[PDB]
């Protein structure tokens, strides 16, 4: 497994804009790197499936390939998840502003967490 | 030619275009399956804040199993309440999806002009 | 007959009736026997501040009618089985018809609504 | 004056739904009744004026010519008028349900005052 | 030609079809002035629930002086932000009532797009 | 200098330094210095339930953008004055500038933002 590809891929799939398969682009991605996840619907759910895959928990500055995994917040009920491309998340796309997609997610501070294999 | 039919229609071709390099909202085809202004809105919206609920907005998932989803759709016979076709769909072989989609008739095709998921509103 | 048909009836035929000048059914605490506790919570803050989404009633989706003939021509269509999800399409009066769809869920032994929807397109 | 006159020409000249001048419409039906009210922009604030053309607080049930003045309601600040016809309180349109126009105000039962003409 | 120009035409139409039967939304030479899927969504929203706040939409009141007001239109030069045009209007002689008009050019003519009042969002 | 489009710059200057992952500007007890109070109470309203309005941050009118360049790049057109009422135009970005609709009033000696319009048509 590489993750630095699977970051990679990330980057170059992108769309303009969200098109709501924030789950879906950061597991295709992962697939690229050599990890099939588990599939679940929703990205808040995608823990169990990353942790049985071989991931851990990590804490602390991000790495390039690190997956995070969002609570949901006001209007986005599912939840969001990223991986870090070495200087920006990346989803279904290109995220700007840091790991949270967007301001009801900066006004709610779900919880998250970041997993990295090995 | 009934409302079942474009909903299948549109499903079918919507799935099958998962893997183009272009989210299929984009593609001029796709005009063929939902009305006009719903097109336009929706596309409008995507571009400025993504879909409603942060979900794609026709399968009403963040991620889906793409190849057992198009063996496994499912559509029930329309209802008509007043000149607007409402059609269930169901996705997939395990736990299925479920949405309802609403068409109306312009000219000799019917159109989407809403799709809503099952979900409590809270 | 604890169908979602009959649970659809029953709403509807207590909210014409408490729907006034005097009193609106989502203030009455008997709301909760009828509609999701959670729908409710968001409904009370909705009205309360915006006010009711799109601007309409959120049940019977119009702003105005009249009681007794809406009350009299309240009429349901077999119930639309989605999952464990009821969608209940309802008609309203006995002239050009508003049509709903009601969404229903059991919650221990009864059928509670937990959306409404028009058939307006996509806003 | 002629109260009566004033509901009369009110239902006559209702739109299909609300377009949003309650106020206007009220004002314009009085003006056929024989009395110019002095003029006020939001519904809400028309008491004053109706006082001062000779206008008194009226409390009971509704006769015809009675002018209701509501206070307003969630996604409605300017409240609302009508004038009722001895069956339907008309406004700029004809009010099936009552005198509250609308939901937001059945919910929120804003104030209001009826005022009468001797 | 100008979107201030625009902006004092359609009120000048606007005010003087006052005493008309028909409420002027429902006129197609509305057209001339606004947009026309804006025509559509307010002539929509206008039959299901009234105008948004339960004002006038383009007067942005319940209750005016026609004659007043038909007599005191004042239009300030237009500020472009991007392609929109932002005209602000007053209305009438005293304490007048303002509006900012939200313009954008459709071929060769500027059409309305949006109205705001100048109220506090609360 | 104690203008409305002093008052713009300021706000949004601090908005953006305080639009994080790690706090939102909302939150932030110093938005009442910049912000109407009732403005302040509505939005945190709708930023909890239903959350911000056509789904976009009140202030900027977008979902996303990039810090640094916004903060390098904001730039006010003078006010127009609307009675009691400055309408600042302001523009975000190096490319592709993002335009909003600033509104302030004079509260005690100085301006709050009551309101801001995006320029999209009317929804």
């Amino acid at each position: 497994y590489k993750g630095i590809s699977a970051a990679n891929y990330a980057a170059s799939n992108i769309e303009p804009n969200s098109v709501g398969r924030c789950a879906e682009y950061v597991r295709k991605a992962i697939e690229w790197g050599g990890i099939s996840l588990q599939r679940t619907r929703s990205a808040k759910d995608y823990g169990p499936s990353l942790l049985a895959a071989g991931f851990h928990e990590a804490i602390g500055s991000p790495m390039k390939g690190d997956v995070i995994v969002i609570q949901p917040a006001p209007g986005h009920p599912h939840g969001h998840m990223a991986i870090y491309d070495g200087s920006h998340w990346i989803s279904d796309f290109k995220q700007l502003h840091g790991f949270y997609p967007g301001p009801a997610y900066r006004s709610a501070k779900p919880a998250y967490k970041t997993y990295r294999y090995h | 030619n009934s409302p079942e039919a474009a909903a299948i229609s549109f499903y079918t071709w919507f799935i099958q275009h998962d893997s183009d390099q272009t989210y299929p909202l984009s593609e001029p085809d796709i005009e063929r399956y939902v009305a006009t202004d719903t097109v336009g809105r929706l596309r409008n919206d995507y571009a400025h804040a993504g879909p409603p609920n942060g979900v794609d907005y026709f399968l009403k998932v963040q991620d889906y199993d793409s190849r057992d989803w198009l063996a496994h759709i499912q559509v029930q016979r329309a209802l008509m309440l007043g000149d607007v076709a409402v059609v269930p769909v169901s996705f997939g072989s395990q736990d299925p999806v479920h949405v309802l989609v609403f068409l109306k008739r312009v000219d000799a095709t019917w159109k989407i002009i809403k799709i809503d998921d099952t979900w409590e509103y809270r």
